[PDB]
């Protein structure tokens, strides 16, 4: 399978690297071919063998023409001193005419890989592999329906849980109202001063490492379980379809929810047994590959911000901003429009970098972005007033609506620790960014306590655009390396915040998180929080500032101290 | 301390539902409880 | 160049110290002022 | 104070309507929070500003060099005063830069010391004064240089005298350069 199915992507990578390594204007053809094939490979593999054979014959003709052109160009390269030196310099930079004495190994390597893949195309192994790819292309709608069923079931479960929680809240509220009115009737026979006793009526070393790695791979399987299930059911279905395929949906009923109730095929069972047999040394790496395939999207964000962070601060920074505002706010699927815009941006940026690399008028980091974006797009395999329409979609109040607030607070705290440690002018700017971070803490608390969402969106966009345009003022590798980690922490904070925006602030979100269970750990963490100066009193004052209450400041502080002591 | 914990949690929840017309009553009960040690002894016996 | 020697006990050992003691003492004073006010309510909730 | 609070409550009795003193709220918390932000920002600010220093250059007003042989007397000594002390213009600074452009250490070392931080003295080599020599000293010079197969060394030394308005702590910084010569060698022979 590795040789007959995973080699075309490898030869595409080889073409790209050969085009990038040579700076002269002959690898421009290699880059354009790489982009075209990377876009059209899926539809190319499904067509009739003659089409691909002709296309790859055209490609090998291009390869032999470029190598022959270099061979004949060596002649003028070695007659450059007389005429070409100090004359027609633009052409000598364009073609990079240089003698050898080897230096064209990459072009020959790509030619070899081209012939090898052509021979693979001739084989029958590729024939049934193409049948398998056709089946996978067919089952896309069924996979989409399965995913939709799973997500609707999860949403319904969350809705029912929320419904029962609100029912319990209403029951508690009825209970307290009944108690207070009964007390009123009992007393029938400012108000803060009132109160009387009548309210109080009593009415052996290898095993360690192997077990640890087994636990790690079990955790990976637990993380991937849903993807494993859908992939397994889809692959079993595709196997039975292609076994049936000799020459509607009714033929698929030989056997919606994640149901395994079906017949069995011995070959799949034997394959499962065999892949269980090979758990000695590839289990962890297979689990990791399955994890990166199942997720396949957050690592695109990872690479995008690493490339924007690694020395590409000039023009890459625009593209993460779009992410923070477009990929991860609109819909749980950032979708085809975002992906095509990002990828066309990457391709145009790399071709501009290559053209500006010449003398007539990088690749390593961006090739990773290209392969990641294409791999994710392949994995997905299913597809003026619109701005205001999308803004309206951002405020609908129809999602799962979960709140995770401790996370960005912890991210901000870790950011403060990083900024404090970032000393052993950048140290001068550290003070300003520290103060504005404290201000952001205050205002995000303000936004959270009033349950506002549109204000949170406005804060998110303004904060991200400000913190990204702030890199105009950004030793570089030694001292200015904590700053990039600090920016990465800001990224994780932004991700958490925008995820919260997508969720949408569930009701009944108040009180002290740490006071959830009365265990020893909660006690210890609560005391540790109480041991940091100028936090608990500020948190009380601020909660009182933004919440809607009736007690003067001292009464609020009294109640908070009382709650903490009794807790 | 279960009774007082329930009382304070009731204060917080009646707060989070924006019915401010019970917060004063609940706070008055709490402040009166803390105004007299005899009642807090009376309020903190052991269940059977 | 020439730099004034007013730096003297620079940060990391001297002045950073003096700072940390003063911030701890002021924080303790404020925390005692704001948190401890529960025990005296017998002497302020006096209505008349 | 409790009674006065009660009376001022009676003067303006707020209704049962809650609204918890919204605007007063916004004021008081605001003042409180600024105070909390105020205090801690100050001894950091004061911590940092008290540490900020301007890189005021200290250019020596005067320079002296001397050339002494043995422990007997200085043979020669000059002092370039004002006009033989040329501070580098920026253009001279770039010139020093490209002359040592391949070498990275030279570039960083120049990049630190600004053109105002680097000067050149045009010491007048030939514009000397009379080198008096007590003839006893002269005779012993000659006799030792001719037959005394001992080792005699120079005491060549540079002193830099600073502006003393531009500070500079010690303003007579100097270093000595003592290098022994070779007897029975043409150096001592030509000196004799
Ligand atoms: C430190 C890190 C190290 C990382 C190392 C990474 C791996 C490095 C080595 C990789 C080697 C890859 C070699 C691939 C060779 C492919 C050859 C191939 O596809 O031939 C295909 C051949 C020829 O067609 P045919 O079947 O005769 O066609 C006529 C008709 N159809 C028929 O039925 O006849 O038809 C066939 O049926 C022949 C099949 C030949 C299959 C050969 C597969 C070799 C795989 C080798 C994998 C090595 C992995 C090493 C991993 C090391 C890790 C440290
Ligand atoms: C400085 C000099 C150079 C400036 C160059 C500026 C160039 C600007 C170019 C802008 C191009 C924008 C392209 C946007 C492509 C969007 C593709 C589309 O598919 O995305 C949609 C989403 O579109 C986004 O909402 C658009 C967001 C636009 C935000 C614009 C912000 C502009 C800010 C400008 C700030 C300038 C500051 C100063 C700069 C100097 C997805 O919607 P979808 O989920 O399918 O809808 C589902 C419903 N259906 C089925 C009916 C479709
Ligand atoms: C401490 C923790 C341990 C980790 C430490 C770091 C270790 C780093 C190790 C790096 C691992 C790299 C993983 C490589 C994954 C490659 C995935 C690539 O092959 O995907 C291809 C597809 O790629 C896409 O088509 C886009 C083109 C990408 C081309 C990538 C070529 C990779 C070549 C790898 C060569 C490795 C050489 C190693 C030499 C030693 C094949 O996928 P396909 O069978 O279609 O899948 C169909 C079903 N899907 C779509 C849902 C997945
Ligand atoms: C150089 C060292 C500086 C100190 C570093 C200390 C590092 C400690 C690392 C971990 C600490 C994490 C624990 C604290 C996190 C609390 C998370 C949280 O829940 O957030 C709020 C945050 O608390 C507040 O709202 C008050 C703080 C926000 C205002 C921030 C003021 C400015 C930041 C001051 C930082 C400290 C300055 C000196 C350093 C000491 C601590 C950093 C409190 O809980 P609630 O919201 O009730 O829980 C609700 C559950 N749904």
């Amino acid at each position: 399978v590795a040789v007959f199915r995973y080699l075309f992507w490898l030869v595409l990578v080889v073409v790209f690297v050969a085009g990038a390594t040579r700076i002269s204007i002959f690898g421009l053809g290699y880059l354009l071919a790489c982009f075209y094939l990377l876009l059209f490979g899926t539809t190319l593999l499904q067509k009739d063998t003659r089409a691909q054979l002709v296309l790859w014959d055209c490609l090998i003709l291009y390869n032999v023409t470029v190598i022959i052109s270099k061979n004949m160009l060596s002649l003028l390269s070695c007659v450059f001193v007389e005429q070409m030196q100090s004359n027609f310099c633009w052409v000598i930079q364009l073609f990079s005419l240089v003698c050898t004495v080897a230096g064209i190994i990459w072009d020959s390597i790509c030619f070899f890989f081209l012939l090898l893949q052509r021979r693979i195309f001739l084989s029958h192994y590729f024939l049934h592999v193409s049948a398998d790819l056709k089946a996978t292309a067919l089952q896309a709608s069924r996979g989409f329906a399965l995913y939709n069923a799973a997500n609707l079931k999860s949403i319904n479960f969350h809705r029912q849980i929320e419904e029962k929680s609100l029912a319990q809240l209403k029951r508690q509220m009825k209970r307290i109202r009944a108690k207070q009115e009964k007390y009123r009737q009992s007393q029938a026979s400012t108000v803060i001063h009132s109160g009387d006793y009548f309210l109080f009526e009593s009415d052996f070393l290898w095993v360690l490492g192997q077990a640890t790695v087994d636990g790690l791979t079990r955790w990976l399987r637990a993380f991937t379980k849903h993807h494993r299930t859908m992939s397994d059911v889809l692959c079993a279905e595709r196997y039975l379809l292609t076994q049936e395929l000799l020459r509607r949906r009714g033929v698929l009923d030989q056997l919606e929810l994640l149901l395994d109730r079906r017949l069995h095929i011995p070959e799949l069972e034997e394959a499962e047994r065999f892949e269980a047999q090979q758990g000695r040394t590839l289990r962890l790496l297979r689990a990791g590959y399955q994890c990166v395939a199942a997720h396949s999207e957050l690592l695109c964000y990872f690479i995008i911000i690493l490339n924007h962070m690694v020395t590409a601060s000039a023009a890459s920074l625009v593209l993460p901003v779009l992410v923070f505002l477009w990929a991860m706010l609109t819909i749980p699927r950032p979708s085809k429009r975002f992906w095509m815009t990002a990828i066309v941006f990457t391709e145009v940026m790399v071709v501009t970098k290559y053209l500006f690399q010449f003398g007539f008028f990088y690749i390593k980091y961006d090739l990773v972005q290209l392969m990641a974006l294409f791999f994710h797009r392949s994995q997905l395999l299913c597809y003026q007033p619109l701005q205001r329409f999308f803004h309206d979609i951002l405020h609908t109040k129809y999602r799962a609506a979960t709140d995770v607030y401790a996370l960005m607070f912890l991210a901000d705290i870790v950011d403060i620790i990083i900024i404090i440690f970032g000393f052993w002018q950048v140290p001068q700017a550290f003070l300003f960014m520290l103060l504005v971070q404290f201000g952001t803490m205050v205002i995000d608390r303000a936004l959270y306590l009033r349950k506002t969402v549109l204000g949170k969106l406005a804060f998110q966009v303004v904060l991200v655009v400000a913190i990204h345009i702030w890199m105009f003022f950004i030793r570089m590798f030694s001292q200015n390396a904590v700053a990039q980690l600090w920016y990465f922490v800001k990224c994780i904070y932004f991700a958490l915040s925008a995820y919260q925006i997508r969720c949408g602030y569930p009701t009944r979100i108040l009180g002290n998180f740490l006071t959830k269970k009365y265990n020893h750990l909660n006690l210890f963490l609560f005391q540790g929080f109480r041991l940091v100066p100028f936090l608990v009193e500020l948190r009380a004052v601020m909660d009182w500032v933004w919440t809607d209450t009736t007690l003067s400041l001292s009464n609020w502080m009294c109640v908070e101290d009382i709650y903490a002591n009794i807790f | 301390v279960d009774r007082i914990l329930k009382l304070c949690q009731d204060i917080f929840l009646v707060r989070e539902t924006r019915e401010l017309e019970l917060e004063e009553e609940l706070y008055a009960k709490l402040i009166f409880l803390y105004r007299s040690p005899e009642t807090m002894i009376k309020w903190t016996r052991e269940r059977e | 160049k020439v730099s004034p020697p007013s730096l003297g006990f620079l940060a990391g050992y001297g002045i950073v110290g003096l700072y940390v003691e003063i911030v701890l003492v002021v924080g303790k004073f404020v925390r005692g002022f704001f948190s401890e006010i529960s025990h005296s309510i017998m002497f302020e909730e006096l209505p008349c | 104070i409790i009674k006065c609070s009660r009376e001022t409550e009676k003067k303006y009795p707020q209704p049962k309507g809650q609204k918890k003193k919204k605007i007063v709220k916004y004021g008081m918390g605001g003042l409180i929070i600024l105070f909390l932000i105020a205090i801690i920002w100050f001894p950091l600010l004061f911590m940092s500003l008290i540490r900020s220093v301007v890189g005021v250059v200290n250019q020596p007003i005067d320079v002296t060099v001397t050339l002494k042989l043995g422990g007997y007397e200085p043979l020669f000594t000059m002092s370039a005063q004002q006009p033989s002390i040329v501070p580098f213009t920026p253009q001279a600074y770039e010139e020093l830069s490209q002359q040592f452009d391949p070498y990275p250490l030279a570039m960083q070392f120049i990049s630190q010391y600004s053109p105002e931080d680097i000067v050149t003295a045009q010491i007048e080599g030939s514009s000397g004064a009379l080198w008096r020599i007590s003839p006893p000293s002269r005779a012993q010079m000659k006799q030792e240089l001719y037959n005394g197969t001992a080792d005699i060394t120079l005491r060549f030394t540079w002193n830099f005298q600073r502006d003393l308005a531009k500070g500079g702590t010690v303003e007579y910084t100097n270093e000595k350069h003592t290098l022994e010569l070779a007897p029975n060698s043409t150096a001592r022979r030509q000196l004799a």
